[PDB]
Order: C-alpha cells, then structure tokens, then sequence
C-alpha cells in the first residue's frame, strides 16, 4: 500500500507486533501473558515487574524487530499481496485502454455524425431553427 | 541515553523569507518581483536543504509528521478548488442562455484525458521502480515531453477563444479554473524536476509525496471536465 | 556448566540481551562467509524449472542431481571439471559425520578423513574460478 | 524434498492473541448482492424514465375489479 | 544512542566571585526596589500549592 | 467493562462494532507495540468513551 | 525498539578500512583504553583467530572462548544494571504499565539525573483517577496523596558516570592473558595461502604487523584515487 | 512480512574480483545472491531450493561438544554437522537460546528512613484508609446538598 | 465516575485505641517574591531561583514517605520560570494493572 500506516504499513522501521508464525512456540511467541496462572503468596517479587523487556517474549520481539533487517533471500509474498500492492497502478492502465478503445471510438462517431445532422447521434433533433452542436450529454437535459 | 528529539534552536530563513513577501507588496517593478520570485525559490530550496540534513538524526517519527503534513496540504488543496466549483455553480442559473460560445465537448476534453491518464501512468511506474529498488532514465523525459504537449494546448486554446474574462462570470469562471488546474500542473514540474534515485530508498518522502500530489491533479481534471466540458 | 553470556547488537544503537556461548559462537562462525558455505540440494522437480531461465544450469543441475550432491553454485558452473573431486568429497564428509556422530560422549578427537578434496579447508583453500559471464557467439549467423 | 511454490501460497492469518484482528463478521471485504440490486435498479430507472415519459403523469381513471380495497388494487 | 544530545548534564561550577578592591563583594543591578513610604502592612493569603498543599503567600508594602 | 486482559469483549457483527474498531484503532499509533499493551491501550479508550453514559447524548444531538 | 529507526550498515560490521593500523599496539591496549572503534577490532581479530583454529575449540572452557569472542560472561551485578539500562532505553518511547506500588515494592522510576517527572493514574478501574503529576527527587519514598501508591527513584549512576553497556563491560571484565601475535600468523597461514583469502581480517591485520603494504596484492588494496 | 518481503540489508556476490557496480558499465556481469543463487534465476525458484550450511569437518568435534554439554542445543547441532542445518533451523536456534535481562530489586539503595518512621508505616495506611471512606462519603453528601 | 479508593472494613481497624488521624500542616510555608542578592551574579541567582521551587516540596508523614507537590497538569512540574529545555528525560505516566508474568518473581 502507498499511504504508510504505524500499525499495518509500517515500511520505514518495518517493525511486527507479533513474531512470525513459521517459528515454534517455544522458540518465539506473541507477547501475551494474560493468561498467567496466579502468582503463588510464597513467590517474591525480583524484578520491576514494569512491562518491558524484562518479559522474554516482549524481549525476543525487540532482538527480532533489528536481526530481521538482514536476511539473505527474499520473503516472496503471495500472487494476492502483489496485486494489492499494484491494484491503483494497474486499474489505471486498464482506465487508459478503455479510454481510447471504448470512449475514443464512440465519440469519434458522434462527430463524424454531427458533422451531416448537426446534432450528434444521441440527440433529438430540433425544429426550433436555431443552429449549432448543442448538448452532447443528453441525460443531463 | 540521547534525548528523544535533536531541538533546532535558531533559523534564519524565517526572516529572509518573510522580508521576501513583502518585496512583493513594496516595489515599484515588476521586474523586481521577477527576481524576488528567484529568492524565494533559493530560500525555500535551503529549507528543504534543512529537512534532508535532519535525516542524521534518525527519528523513526520524522516520515510520519511530514507525510501528514501533505495530507493536510493535499486537503487544503481541494477545498480551494472547491471554492471555485462553488463560485462556478452558484452563478449556473445564469448560464446557457446567454450569447457566448461555451467549449465543445468533443476534442479538448478527450485529448486532455488522455494526455494527463498518461502522465499518471508514468508517474506509477516510477513509484513501481520506486518499490523495487529500481530505475529507469526515459522515464522523466516522458513527463516533460507531456508537460511540453500540456501548456502547448492550453496557451493556444486561450489565444484562439474568442470570448473574454469581462464577457461573462461564465467566461470568468472557465478562464480561473481552467488556470488553476494549470498552476498546479506547473507546481508538479516544479517538484518534478528534481526526480532521481536515492539509496535510502523507502524513508525518503519525496516519493510519497509526488506520488499522491500526481494523483490529486489528475482527479481534479476529472471533475473539471465534467463541470465544464462535458 | 555453560555459562550465560552478553550479546550486544547494533552500532551506535545497541541493544543488549543474555545468550548462549556456544549458540553465539555459532553465529559468529556463520558469518565466516569464505569459510562456511551454504550448498544446494536439488530435486526433479526444481531442477527442470530451472531449464526455463538458465538452459546450460540445468544440464549441470542434473548432474548435480543425479549424483545427490549438496554443491555450491560457483562449483556448480564447473560441475564438469569438479566432479570427481566432489565425489571423493561428499565420501569424505560422510566418513566424518559417521566416525563424530558415532564416538562416545566427551570424545572430542579429531575425525580421520582426507581433508586436500574438502573444500574450504586448510589442506584444499579451493581454487580460482574465473568469471564466465563472457558472451562467446556471434550475433550474425 | 516437496515444496510450494510462494506466489500461489495462501494469505498468512492474523495471530490469536489479546488483540486478535478479525473481520470475518464485517461483512466488508467485497460488494454484495445488495449493491449489484442498486446497480440493477438504477440501470432500470435510467432506461424507464426515457422509455415511458408520461409514467409521471398517470391517468386518474381506475376501474379495479373487486374494488379499491381488495390488495391487487394497490398495485 | 552512543554520541547523541545527553538526556543530563550535570552543571559546570558558577564564575568566581568578584569581590573590590576593599574586600566589599561586588553587587550587581537587582530590579527589586525596596520604596520608600511610611506603609508597613503585610497582607497574607493561602494559595493552592498543588493538589494537596498550599503556601501561605504575603504581600509587603515596602 | 472488565479489568482483567483474558476476559474477552463481546463484539457484534457488522461495520461498527467492538471488533470493527479494534482492527482500525491502532493503524496510526506508534503506541500499540505488542499484543499486551495494544489490547490495554484499546480497553482504556473504550471504556473512557463508549462507556461513558453522558457521551451517548452527543451522538443523538450529531 | 520500536522507537529506533533501521539497522545501519555498521550496526552489522565495520569496513575493514577502519582497522586501526597499529595493530601490534592494539592487541596491547588494555580494554579499559580501547576507543569503540579500536573495541570492535580487537574483538573481531583475536574472536575470529580463536574461531578460525578448530582443533583448538573443544579443548576451550566456555570461560575462555567467551573472553576471546569479547562476551561478558553475566553475574548478578551486571544483570541488574544492563537490565535497568534496557528498561531505560525501552521507556523512552513505550508506556509505563505494571503492577500497583507498595512500600515493600516501589514503582521503580529509572532516571540519569536526579530528578524525572512522574505521573499516577492510581489503580485498576475504579480505582484509577486522574494523572497526578509530581517531581520524584532521588532519596525520598514518595507517596500519592490520593491511592498511596508508594513510588522510588532509581539512578543509574556509578563513579561519576551514568550505566552503559560500555561502563558495564569495563567495569566487571577482566582482561585475560595478553593476545599472542603468533596466533594471529599461525591462523592466517592456515586460512590464507597461494593467492586464496579465507581469513580477509587477518590478511590486512597481519599485514599491518608487518608494517602495510608487505604481503601480496596489499599495496593495490591501500592505493586509493579519491 | 514486512517492506513486501524485501530485505533491507542483503548481501550481493561478484564472480568477477575486480569488478564496481559503480565504475562499470559493462552488461554481461550477473550478480549473485548470499547463497549464490544468479540473479537470472527468479526468487520463488531460488527460494524453494534447499540451501545448508557446510562447516569444516574439523569443527564437527567443537559441535559435538556444545551439544553434550547442553542438550536442549543437541538437535540444532545435530542438524549442522550433518548439513540439514537450513537459515531457517539457525534462526530457531538463536530465538530459542535468547534470555531476557534480569532486574534485581534487593540491590537497589532505598531512601533513607530511621527505625522509628519504618514502624509507622502500619498507621500511616490506616490514616490512609480512612481518609478515602471520608472522602467517599462526603461526595454523596455533597452531591444531594447541592444538587 | 471517581469516587475514591474502595476501603473494606478490615483496613479501617486500628492497631490502637489511641489512634487518630496524624495532624501535619500541608501548608508548605510562608513565601513571597523570590528575594535575590544583590552580591549573586547570574549564575548564583540561578542557583538561588532553582532552590526556590515548590514543586520540589513535600511532607513527610509519620512512618518516612513523603507526599509531594502534586498537580493535574504537567505543566507545573517545570521549573518557575521556564527554562530553555525542560523535560530532558521523558515524563513517565504510570498506569497500572493486573496482568504479571512469572519471570519477574522467584521462588
Ligand atoms: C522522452 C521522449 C518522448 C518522445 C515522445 C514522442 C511521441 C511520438 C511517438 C514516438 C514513438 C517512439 C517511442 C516513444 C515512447 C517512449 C520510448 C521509450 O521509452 O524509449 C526508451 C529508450 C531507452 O530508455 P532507457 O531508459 O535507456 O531504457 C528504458 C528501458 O529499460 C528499456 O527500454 P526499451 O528498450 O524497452 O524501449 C522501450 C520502447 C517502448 O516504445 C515502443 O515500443 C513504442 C512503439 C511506438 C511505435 C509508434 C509507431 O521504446 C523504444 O524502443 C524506443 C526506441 C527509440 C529509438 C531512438 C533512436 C534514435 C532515433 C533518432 C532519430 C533521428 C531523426 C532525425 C531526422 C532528421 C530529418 C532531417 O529511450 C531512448 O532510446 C530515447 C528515445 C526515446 C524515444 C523518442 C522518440 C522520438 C520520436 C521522434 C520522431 C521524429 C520524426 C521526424 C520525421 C521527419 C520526416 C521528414
Ligand atoms: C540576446 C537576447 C537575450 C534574452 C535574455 C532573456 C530576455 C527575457 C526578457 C524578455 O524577452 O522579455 C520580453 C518577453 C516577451 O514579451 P513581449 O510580448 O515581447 O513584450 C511585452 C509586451 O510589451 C506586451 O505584450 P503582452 O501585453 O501580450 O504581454 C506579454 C507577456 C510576456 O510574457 C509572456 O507572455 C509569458 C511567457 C510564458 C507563457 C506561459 C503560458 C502558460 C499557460 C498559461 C495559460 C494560457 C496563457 C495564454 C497566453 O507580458 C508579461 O508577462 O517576455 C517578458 O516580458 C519576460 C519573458 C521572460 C520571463
Ligand atoms: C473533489 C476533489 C477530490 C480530490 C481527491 C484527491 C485524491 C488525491 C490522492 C489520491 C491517491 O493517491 O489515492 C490513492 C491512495 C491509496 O492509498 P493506499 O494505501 O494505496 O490504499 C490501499 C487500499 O486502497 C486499501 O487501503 P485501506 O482501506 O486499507 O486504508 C489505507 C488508506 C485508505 O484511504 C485511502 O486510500 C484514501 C483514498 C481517497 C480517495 C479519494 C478519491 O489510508 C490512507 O491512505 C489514509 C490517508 C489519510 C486520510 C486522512 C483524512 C483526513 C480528514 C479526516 C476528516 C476530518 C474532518 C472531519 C469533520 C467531521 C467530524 C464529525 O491514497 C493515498 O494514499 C492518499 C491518502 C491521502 C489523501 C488525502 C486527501 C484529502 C483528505
Ligand atoms: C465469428 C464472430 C466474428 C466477430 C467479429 C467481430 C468484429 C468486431 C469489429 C469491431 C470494429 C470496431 C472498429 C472501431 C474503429 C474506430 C476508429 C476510430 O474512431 O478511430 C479514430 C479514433 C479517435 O478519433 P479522433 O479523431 O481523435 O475522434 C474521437 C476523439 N475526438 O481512434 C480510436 O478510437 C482508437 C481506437 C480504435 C479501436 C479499433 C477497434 C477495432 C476492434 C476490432 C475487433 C475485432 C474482433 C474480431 C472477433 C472475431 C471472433 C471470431
Ligand atoms: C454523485 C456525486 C454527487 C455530489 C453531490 C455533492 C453535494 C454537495 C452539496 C454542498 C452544498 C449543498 C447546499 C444545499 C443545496 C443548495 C443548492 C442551491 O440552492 O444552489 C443554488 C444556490 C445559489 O442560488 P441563489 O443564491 O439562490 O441565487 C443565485 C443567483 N445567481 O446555492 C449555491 O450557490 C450552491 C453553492 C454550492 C455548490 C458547490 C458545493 C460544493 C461542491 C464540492 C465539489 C467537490
Ligand atoms: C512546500 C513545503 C512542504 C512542507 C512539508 C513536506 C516537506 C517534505 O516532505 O519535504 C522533504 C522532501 C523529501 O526530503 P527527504 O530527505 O526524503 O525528507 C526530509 C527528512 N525526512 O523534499 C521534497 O519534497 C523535495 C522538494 C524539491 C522541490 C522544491 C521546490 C520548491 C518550490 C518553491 C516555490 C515557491
Ligand atoms: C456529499 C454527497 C455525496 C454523494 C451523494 C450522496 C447521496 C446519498 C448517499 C448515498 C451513498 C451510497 C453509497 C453506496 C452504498 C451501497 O451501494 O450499499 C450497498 C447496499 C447493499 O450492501 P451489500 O453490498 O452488502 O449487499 O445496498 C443496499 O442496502 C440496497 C440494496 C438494493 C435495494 C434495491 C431496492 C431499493 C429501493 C429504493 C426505493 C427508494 C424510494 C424512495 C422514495 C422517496
Ligand atoms: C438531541 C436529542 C434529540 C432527540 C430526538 C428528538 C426527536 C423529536 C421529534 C418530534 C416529532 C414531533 C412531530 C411529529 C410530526 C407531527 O406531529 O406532524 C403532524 C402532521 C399532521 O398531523 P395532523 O394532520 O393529524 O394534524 O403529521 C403528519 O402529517 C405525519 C407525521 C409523520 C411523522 C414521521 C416522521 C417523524 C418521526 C419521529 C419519530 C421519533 C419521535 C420522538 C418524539 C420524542
Ligand atoms: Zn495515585
């Protein structure tokens, strides 16, 4: 996508919220300790326990986020992403051939027909006397 | 530890710049407002000197504040052309009947789009190589020999019109739109000339920025075309 | 025991996590570009895609192939000349897996192999190709 | 070895986690049937209207066999 | 970031003192004017000093 | 309105609901860095705005 | 971090060009009067020798392969202050959430100076009111006066200086037995012979000891245009 | 997933030794990727491939040792020696072998408060409490007062 | 809406009978114009208008802990007057909740 956005087209820094999912739970996994089972009376606190990088999974994102940057191929995405990212590029190209094989012929002929019945083709042929092309769209009469 | 934000604490432009603006009020030539014209594109040209040296900083947040800031120029861009369709249609039901020939339908509005959808085009390859860490030469000469086709039509096309400014609010409101869009067709040569590949690539925000400027221009021809032309 | 270990990354901008000393010393022999090489393994499938791009790499990518050779893509250009040596590799590099995998633990010895037909290694440093990337027909035949 | 070829892969799904993306349930992701009946309908207007030119302008004479109250006499 | 703007600093010690010639220590020009007048009162008002605290502020009449 | 990040928020189908806002909240932040706080962040202002009784008024005024 | 902008170049490896070329000097520095440059250099010449020397490596205690690769091996003093350090670095551009503080643990403020600007919204829910702004000045167990919640400033300071990953490693690693220039030949012959390079490092470090410009190909490699 | 895939630093091989992208103007030079892959040969064919890296056999003993010593390390290094180690399996390895720092609260100076203040901190909470059962009951004492 | 810290009656049970609400005056002081030297140069007069400030105020309750100047805004924890460059280390908001991971704590 052209527009940049912090949380899905973020293409300056490049950084993910979450790991990849190719990796192993026990390798790497998003940073989500809601579901931490109750802490134990017996248990004392040593850390902060401050959010942060004292967590291991908040940890592993940061050190991934900077050692992703060199890798030595290329991801390929998927015929779907390319699409997308192209979609403005190649919807105008199609634009520009409808223009000149749809709207060029049409309106080519309207003219040619002007030019002998003085009004174009798709337009009522007036009795007033007056001279001249007039409208040419005629549902906006 | 750094700090979060390396603080500019002096400018100078500022002054230059402002004293330039009001050259443009107090003179007695014209021709000094021609060279006055030339200082401010040096002054402005140092201030985005200014923006590119603050690459050296490494602010993740710097992109993201100078592309909303064209989103909010973009926006301010529109409503002064809406402005315009507005003084258009607010004066419509004076129009049609009066003895003035409007503009035909057929050969000026056609060869317009077609000439503009290819700049476009144009402009979309190059933000295609832009993606692909590419580049190709032709490419910008392709925009100039369009720019060239562009304001060859358009000043013959007010030379040979036979009705003035002082003819109708018609005529009046045909003649400023119609130059509006061509002022900002020039502004795009303006930023348009400076085109070339630089390694940075993707954190560079002069490609962003043409990309949608190209974009508003052409879309702004569309509604022209069927307020006017069509 | 294995003792933890700092691994800082980045330059100016660095950030600082504990590891593992042999997982970093690992790292640090991957990037030994000259020494550690990554090599190809090919299969039917992927070698005749390659025939779409590159006619003369598939003629060598099937020899590869056919002898079930892991091969680096410089010596893949002269698989002709090199294939007897990399036959007599690949049984070398086998003898020393086998003989490594099979002794006993904490028998850190040395395996017996002939080391002047592996390659990089100090007994064969490899040899000098020369670049062939040199067009060698006429355009007007 | 097997292998898949990338570009004909399918798209990667948004990871379960706390926050967790989904718009499975929107119902946005294309134009619906309802879209294309508006289509219909405007096409249809659009010829009706230049077709039939005194519809507009009906006549007030009815007749309507069992009376003005019997539902086919609404339509 | 290694070599970037520090986030503190601490402050350099201020100049030497300059004292006359005769030991005197040197004043410097000081915009509070003690006025001359025969009014002496003090009026004293409590002030928020925050959320939880206030400051007992008073005004002089010299 | 819970308290706790593994309670879940009961979101209705559609283009306007609890879900619908969540995918779209974040797209600018640069504060939504991860899982954990992107979900507390989003809860926070849910809860400050759509919880609020006397916000409701301005919907119906707008 | 988030915050950060993207990896440089050198945040992967320096240009062999900025080799220090008194590298007989070098390997004699001790660490503690190694610049960043001559740091980066002196670790990559004796991490890359002791690596390039295989029949070396299992006989090798962790203990030494991680002072020859320039790891510091961890302990509870340094965990602590690189772990406040990364906690510093990561509050400069993400939110500051954790559980409520009490007198038996403070919320842990980390500040250089002596004084950071900190903020309470109280506690979970209802509970939770608006931001109380106060000044948290070192040496005082500050207490809001609206939830209790018991707040500490901790200072990341140390003999004069603030903690950095620079300070941490001078102030705990040990420099071991002198580098021995021997290894250094001793690995390049075996890396580097008949015109093949396989130790690019240790061509232009050995060189340098030889004084630049001696061994083959050296002279043309150090003659620039520009 | 990030930047379509592309990486924003990567490593390009020259057959040629004297060879400058820059200098050059030649047009018969192909370059090569970090595994050696042409760049004629397109990425979604390269990258199907199956690339491992083959270490000297004289560091299959140093591997050995790591795994003995440390199990959990066993199968990675397993996979190296054997040259089924792809960059895939290395970056596993890497992840899985990375903890996080950790922060020690009984090494930190506290603020300096005598024995005497340390046994008030029982009452101080109980003054606590009550100011906020006061301070409870007065806003709807208030509220319905003013109201 | 805010209502105060919920308190259950276990917390309001005193440890003695005697026991009543601790009377410390708030008021941090009587002040005035700031009243420099005139024997200060500059630099000593930053000094002494540094020292002056009462956002750097508490008072300390009876078990040690010290409740500060508090303010709504931020914009009272600047120095007064402002100086050039003020929040250097960036304000930490706190926000609390109830979520923990186990590697904080130890067994
Ligand atoms: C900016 C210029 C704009 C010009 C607009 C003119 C509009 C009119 C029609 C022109 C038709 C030609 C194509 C124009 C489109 C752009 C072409 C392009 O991209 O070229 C890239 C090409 C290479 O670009 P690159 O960046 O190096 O490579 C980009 C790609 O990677 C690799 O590129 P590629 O290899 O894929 O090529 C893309 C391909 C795409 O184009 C096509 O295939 C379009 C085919 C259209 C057919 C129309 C019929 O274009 C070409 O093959 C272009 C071939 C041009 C050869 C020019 C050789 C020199 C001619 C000198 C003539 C001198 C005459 C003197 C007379 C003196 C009399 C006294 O650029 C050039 O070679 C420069 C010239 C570009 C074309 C100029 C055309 C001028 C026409 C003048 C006619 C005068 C007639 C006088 C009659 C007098 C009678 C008495
Ligand atoms: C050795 C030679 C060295 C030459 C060095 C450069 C000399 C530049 C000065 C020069 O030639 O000045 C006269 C030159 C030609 O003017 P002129 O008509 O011979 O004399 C003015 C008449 O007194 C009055 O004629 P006018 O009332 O028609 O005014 C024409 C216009 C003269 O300027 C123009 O006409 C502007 C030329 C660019 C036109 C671009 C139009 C783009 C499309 C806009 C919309 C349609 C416009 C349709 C017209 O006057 C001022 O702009 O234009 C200028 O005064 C400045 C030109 C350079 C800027
Ligand atoms: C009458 C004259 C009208 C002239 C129109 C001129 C349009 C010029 C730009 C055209 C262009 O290049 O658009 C394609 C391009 C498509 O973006 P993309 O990311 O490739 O789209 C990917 C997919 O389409 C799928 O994209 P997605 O749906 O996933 O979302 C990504 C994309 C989605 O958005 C777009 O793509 C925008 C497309 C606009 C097309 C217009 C025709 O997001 C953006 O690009 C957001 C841009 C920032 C929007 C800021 C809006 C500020 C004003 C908000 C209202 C404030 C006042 C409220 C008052 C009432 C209070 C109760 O649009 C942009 O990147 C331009 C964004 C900025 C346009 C600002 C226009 C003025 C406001
Ligand atoms: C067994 C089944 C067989 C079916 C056969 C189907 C045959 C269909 C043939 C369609 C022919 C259409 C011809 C259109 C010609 C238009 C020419 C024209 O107008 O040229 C000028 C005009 C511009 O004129 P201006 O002077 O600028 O004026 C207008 C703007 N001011 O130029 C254009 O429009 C350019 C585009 C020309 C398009 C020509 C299209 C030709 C289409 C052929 C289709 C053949 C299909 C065959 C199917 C076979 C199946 C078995
Ligand atoms: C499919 C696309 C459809 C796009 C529709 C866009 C609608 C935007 C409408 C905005 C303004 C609506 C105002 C209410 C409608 C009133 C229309 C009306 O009365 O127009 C005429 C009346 C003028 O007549 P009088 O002052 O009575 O006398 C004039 C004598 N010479 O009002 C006007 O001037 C209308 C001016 C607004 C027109 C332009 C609106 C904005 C255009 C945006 C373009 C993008
Ligand atoms: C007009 C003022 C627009 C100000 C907001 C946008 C500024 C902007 O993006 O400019 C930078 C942008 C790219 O610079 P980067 O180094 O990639 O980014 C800067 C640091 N990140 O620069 C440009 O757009 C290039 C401008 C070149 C043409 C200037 C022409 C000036 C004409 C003045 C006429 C009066
Ligand atoms: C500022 C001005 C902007 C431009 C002008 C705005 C005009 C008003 C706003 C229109 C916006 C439409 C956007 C497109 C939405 C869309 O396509 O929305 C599409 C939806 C269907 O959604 P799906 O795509 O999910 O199916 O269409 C519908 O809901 C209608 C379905 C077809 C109904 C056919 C029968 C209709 C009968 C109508 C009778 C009317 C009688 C009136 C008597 C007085
Ligand atoms: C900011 C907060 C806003 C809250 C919402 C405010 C809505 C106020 C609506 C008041 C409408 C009163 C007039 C009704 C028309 C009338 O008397 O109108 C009177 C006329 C003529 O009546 P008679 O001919 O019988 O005298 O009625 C008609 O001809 C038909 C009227 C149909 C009305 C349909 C459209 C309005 C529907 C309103 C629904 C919601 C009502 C809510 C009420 C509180
Ligand atoms: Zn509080």
């Amino acid at each position: 996508k052209h527009f940049f956005t912090d949380g899905a087209n973020d293409y300056v820094t490049g950084w993910e919220n979450t790991p990849p999912l190719k990796f192993p739970a026990s390798v790497m996994k998003p940073c989500d300790y809601s579901m931490t089972k109750p802490i134990p009376k017996h248990w004392k606190l040593r850390g902060s326990g401050i959010h942060g990088p004292e967590n291991t999974d908040l940890m592993k994102l940061v050190l991934w986020n900077r050692l992703k940057q060199k890798r030595p191929q290329r991801e390929v995405p998927n015929i779907n992403y390319l699409k997308d990212s192209i979609r403005l590029e190649l919807s105008v190209n199609w634009w520009l051939m409808s223009c000149i094989f749809l709207w060029g012929p049409w309106l080519h002929w309207g003219q040619e027909y002007q030019k002998v019945h003085e009004q174009p083709p798709w337009a009522m042929k007036r009795i007033d006397g007056l001279r001249g092309e007039g409208y040419f769209t005629w549902f906006l009469e | 530890f750094e700090l979060n934000i390396n603080i500019i604490n002096y400018n100078y432009l500022g002054i230059i710049i402002t004293v330039i603006i009001s050259i443009y009020i107090y003179n007695n030539s014209n021709i000094i407002s021609v060279y006055n014209s030339n200082l401010l594109l040096i002054n402005i040209n140092i201030w985005m000197k200014y923006n590119i040296l603050d690459m050296l900083n490494l602010n993740v947040l710097d992109y993201k504040i100078l592309l909303w800031i064209v989103v909010i120029i973009i926006s301010n861009e529109i409503l002064l052309f809406v402005s315009f369709y507005w003084i258009y249609y607010h004066n419509y039901i004076n129009y049609y009947h009066v003895n003035i020939l409007i503009l035909n339908s057929y050969n000026i509005v056609y060869n317009n789009i077609i000439l503009l959808t290819l700049l476009s085009t144009i402009v979309n390859i190059k933000f295609y190589n832009y993606i692909l860490s590419y580049y190709k030469y032709i490419l910008s000469y392709l925009i100039y020999y369009n720019n060239y086709m562009f304001n060859n039509k358009i000043i013959l096309e007010y030379k040979n019109n036979s009705n003035y400014t002082n003819d109708s609010v018609y005529m009046t409101s045909y003649f400023y739109i119609i130059l509006l869009h061509y002022i900002h067709i020039y502004d795009s040569i303006i930023l348009i000339v400076v085109y070339n590949y630089v390694n940075y690539k993707n954190i560079n925000n002069y490609y962003i920025n043409i990309n949608i400027y190209y974009h508003l221009i052409e879309v702004l021809y569309i509604v022209i075309s069927i307020l006017l032309y069509l | 025991q294995v003792p933890d270990v700092f691994a800082t990354f980045g330059w100016e901008r660095r950030l600082t996590v504990i590891h593992h000393p042999g997982v970093m010393a690992i790292s640090k022999l991957l990037d030994q570009r000259t020494v550690v090489k990554p090599r190809a393994t090919f299969n039917q499938e992927l070698v005749e895609e390659i025939g779409d791009y590159d006619e003369d790499l598939q003629r060598k990518a099937q020899v590869a192939l056919d002898n079930g050779l892991a091969i680096e893509w410089r010596v893949l250009d002269f698989i002709d000349d090199e294939l007897p040596r990399l036959l007599a590799e690949k049984r070398e590099i086998e003898k020393a897996r086998e003989q490594v995998m099979s002794k006993a633990p904490g028998d850190y010895t040395q395996p017996v192999f002939d080391s002047s037909v592996v390659v990089p290694t100090p007994a064969n440093l490899g040899r000098n190709y020369p670049t062939l990337n040199l067009p060698s027909g006429d355009p007007t035949e | 070895y097997k292998t898949e070829n990338p570009l004909y892969k399918d798209d990667e799904p948004f990871a379960k986690t706390c926050h967790t993306f989904d718009y499975t349930r929107e119902g946005t992701e294309k134009n619906g049937l309802g879209y294309y009946c508006l289509m219909g309908l405007w096409a249809s207007i659009f010829i009706w209207d230049s077709l039939y030119t005194g519809a507009t302008m009906p006549t007030g004479v009815h007749r309507y066999v069992w009376g003005p109250y019997f539902p086919t006499a609404w339509f | 970031r290694i070599g970037g703007p520090p986030v503190f600093m601490q402050f350099p010690p201020p100049p030497p003192k300059e004292y006359l010639a005769d030991g005197t220590p040197k004043t410097y020009p000081l915009h509070q004017p003690v006025f001359d007048h025969g009014y002496t009162w003090e009026h004293w008002y409590m002030t928020n000093a925050g959320v939880f605290h206030t400051v007992y502020y008073g005004e002089f009449a010299k | 309105p819970p308290t706790r990040l593994s309670t879940p928020l009961y979101s209705e189908g559609g283009a306007f609901t609890v879900n619908w806002w969540r995918n779209r909240y974040g797209l600018y932040s640069r504060r939504q860095t991860d899982p954990m706080l992107a979900e507390f962040l989003f809860r926070q202002q849910v809860k400050e705005w759509f919880y609020d009784v006397p916000s409701y008024n301005y919907a119906a005024l707008v | 971090y988030r915050h950060w902008h993207r990896m440089s170049e050198d945040d992967w490896a320096l240009p062999l060009d900025s080799m220090p070329e008194d590298v007989k000097t070098l390997m004699a520095t001790p660490q503690t009067e190694r610049g960043f440059v001559e740091d980066y250099w002196y670790n990559r010449i004796r991490g890359e020798a002791t690596l390039l020397d295989p029949e070396a490596l299992p006989s090798k205690s962790y203990i030494a392969l991680a002072r020859d690769m320039g790891l510091q091996i961890v302990d509870e003093p340094s965990s602590h202050m690189m772990g406040l350090i990364e906690l510093y670095e990561y509050l400069r551009g993400a939110s500051f959430v954790g559980p409520f503080g009490t007198i038996e643990n403070p919320v842990l403020v980390p500040a250089v100076g002596q004084e950071r600007v900190v903020a309470c919204t109280g506690g979970v829910g209802d509970e939770e009111h608006f931001t109380l702004w106060f000044r948290c000045r070192e040496g005082f167990m500050y207490r809001c006066g609206e939830c209790d919640q018991i707040f500490m400033l901790v200072r990341l300071y140390y003999e004069d200086r603030y903690w950095t990953q620079t300070l941490v490693r001078d102030t705990f690693m040990s420099d071991g037995d002198m580098f021995d220039l021997k290894t250094l030949e001793r690995v390049h012959k075996m890396w580097n012979k008949d015109e093949m390079v396989r130790w690019e490092v240790g061509y232009w470090a050995q060189d340098y000891v030889l004084g630049k410009g001696v061994l083959p190909g050296m002279v043309e490699e150090h003659t620039r245009v520009n | 997933a990030y930047n379509g895939g592309y990486p924003f630093h990567y490593v390009v091989q020259y057959d040629d030794p004297n060879y400058d992208c820059e200098a050059d103007f030649e047009f018969e030079e192909i370059p090569r990727d970090e595994f050696g892959v042409p760049a004629h040969i397109p990425p979604e064919l390269s990258t199907q491939i199956r690339h491992t890296y083959y270490v000297p056999p004289q560091y299959y003993p140093f591997l050995k040792k790591l795994g003995e010593d440390t199990p959990e390390l066993k199968p990675y290094t397993d996979k190296l020696i054997m040259g089924d180690m792809t960059y895939d399996d290395y970056e596993e390895m890497f992840y899985k072998f990375a903890k996080p720092l950790k922060i020690y609260r009984s090494r930190l100076p506290l603020p300096y408060r005598t024995d005497e203040e340390i046994s008030q901190e029982k009452y101080v909470n109980w003054c606590g409490r009550w100011y906020s059962y006061r301070q409870r009951l007065q806003g709807d004492y208030y509220s319905r007062h003013y109201f | 809406i805010y209502e105060g810290q919920t308190v259950q009656e276990s917390e309001l049970i005193p440890q003695e009978d005697d026991w009543v609400i601790e009377e410390t005056n708030f008021c941090l002081g009587r002040n005035c114009y700031v009243r420099f030297r005139e024997e200060d140069d500059l630099a000593r007069r930053a000094l002494h208008q540094m020292d002056s400030q009462l956002n750097k105020m508490h008072t300390r309750l009876r078990d040690g802990t010290v409740i500060p100047y508090m303010s709504f805004h931020p914009d009272e924890m600047v120095d007064r007057p402002a100086p050039i460059h003020t929040f250097s280390e960036k304000p930490l908001l706190k926000w609390t909740w109830d979520e923990t991971y186990e590697e904080a704590y130890d067994d």
